[PDB]
């Protein structure tokens, strides 16, 4: 299993470059994710 | 109980794999049958956290590159997969899920100023992954309906 190559249509192949281009959303998860200080031993 | 993790560190055959369980049957299945061989093929790079002073893994995630392409014949878009990831059941609570997920960007991001890399994908089997991946930063995609993005910006 594992799905490593996704192949779409032209349509939504369009809309993911349109939102991979877009500005960067859920900057508040994503500062979150920054903020994040592991204690690893 | 206060519970100390070693660092992400790449599988290895010394790590003992049995007593991992995340409640999930699939990733706790491949964590044992798929992640050793994913490793010595070079198609994946697991990296486990221990109980400090042990080998006895209690969280993993996996990275894999991947491409979205259209329809014909950048023609891929260069993508990393976040696969998998993991924590196990006795030890919830404690924020290795998240240090874990911000182990993984993390690398991800440095990795992205070796090659090109333009986000991380998820896919999230259930609502409380896809809950914690968008506490995180992951969006929904439009190339899968359990698929969510991380984007990665320029260098720095
Ligand atoms: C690609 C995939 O594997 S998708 C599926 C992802 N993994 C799984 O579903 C495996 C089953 N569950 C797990 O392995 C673990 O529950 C994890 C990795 C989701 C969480 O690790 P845990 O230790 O449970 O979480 P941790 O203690 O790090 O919690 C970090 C924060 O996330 C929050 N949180 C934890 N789980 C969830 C959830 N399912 N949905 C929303 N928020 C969550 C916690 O409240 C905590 O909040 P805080 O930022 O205020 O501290």
């Amino acid at each position: 299993a594992s799905q490593r190559l996704f192949v779409l249509d032209n349509e939504r192949y369009d809309s993911f470059i349109t939102q991979l281009e877009a500005p960067v959303q859920n900057a508040e998860g994503r500062e979150r994710l920054m903020a994040v200080k592991p204690e690893w031993k | 109980m206060e519970i100390n993790v070693t660092a992400p560190a790449l599988l290895t055959d010394e790590h003992i794999l049995q007593p991992f369980d995340c409640g999930n049957e699939v990733l706790s299945n491949w964590l044992r049958g798929r992640a050793m061989k994913n490793q010595m093929l070079n198609a994946s790079r697991t990296f486990v956290i221990c109980l400090e002073d042990t080998l006895r893994i209690v969280g993993y995630y996996s990275l894999a590159t991947g491409s979205v392409t259209h329809a014909e014949l950048p023609n891929p878009v260069p993508v990393v997969l976040l696969g998998r990831l993991a924590v196990d059941v006795c030890t919830r609570g404690h924020g290795f899920g998240k240090w874990l997920l911000s182990d993984a960007i993390h690398r991800v991001v440095n990795l992205a100023d070796q090659v090109g890399i333009k986000a991380v994908m998820v896919h999230a089997i259930d609502d409380d992954a896809r809950a914690f991946y968008e506490r995180f930063g992951f969006v929904q995609s439009v190339v899968a309906p359990n698929t969510l993005f991380y984007k990665v910006l320029e260098h720095h």
